[PDB]
């Protein structure tokens, strides 16, 4: 039951919920369908990392209540 | 001997300084980056834009232009061009604004192709801090 902050770029924080198991796949998702953005733009980064949906939580080296960088794209993507 | 195209950007450029709305944005910065239209005219609405808002100011601007630097091929033109596109991104921030710390840290996370350059000179020069 770790809830972390994924914040965009106007310094804005989005408080999400997951699991050691719970991957990038599903956060990207979830923080995709809180501001209602698709994730096929949203760049999942961590402490200026981009991350990779290939990778967890417990990969992405994150923790019970840390903090999580993130951007959005414009670009639709096909 | 003057060329439509800048005729154009021009009349407009007059428009924006007639109705600083939300709309004008609302149109404009998304054509910025839309679908994928040529860095050309693209570029030279960006300076239209923070010629006009050059008092005002926004994060999500920086956001779409962000998106393009990535992008950025420089495929096209390879003769003087990062000075203007450098100026923006570098005085679109006088003074007084933590935009800035959030901006290199994107750039320089978001792996390092060819914006290192760029990221030592807003590095440096930023908070001017006029007491």
């Amino acid at each position: 039951m770790v809830s972390l902050t994924f914040k965009n770029f106007k310094k804005e924080k989005v408080p999400l919920d997951l699991e050691p198991s719970n991957t990038i796949l599903e956060t990207k998702t979830k923080l995709a369908q809180s501001i209602s953005c698709e994730e096929s733009q949203i760049k999942l980064i961590y402490s200026g990392k981009v991350l990779q949906d290939s990778k967890t939580v417990s990969e992405c080296g994150l923790k019970d209540g840390d903090q999580v960088v993130f951007m959005v794209s414009q670009k639709k993507s096909t | 001997d003057t060329k439509i195209s800048s005729a154009a950007i021009l009349g407009l450029g007059i428009a924006f300084a007639g109705s600083k709305n939300d709309e004008v944005l609302g149109l404009l910065l998304p054509i910025a980056a839309s679908t994928d239209l040529p860095i050309e005219t693209a570029a030279m609405a960006s300076l239209a834009l923070a010629h006009v808002f050059v008092g005002t100011c926004n994060g999500d601007i920086t956001t779409s232009i962000m998106d393009n630097f990535l992008e950025r091929t420089a495929i096209e033109l390879k003769t003087d061009w990062v000075r203007f596109l450098a100026l923006a991104l570098g005085i679109l921030y006088m003074g007084q604004g933590e935009q800035v710390d959030d901006v290199l840290e994107t750039i320089s996370a978001i792996e390092h192709p060819m914006t290192s350059a760029i990221e030592v000179l807003v590095g440096s020069c930023a908070y001017t801090g006029t007491g």
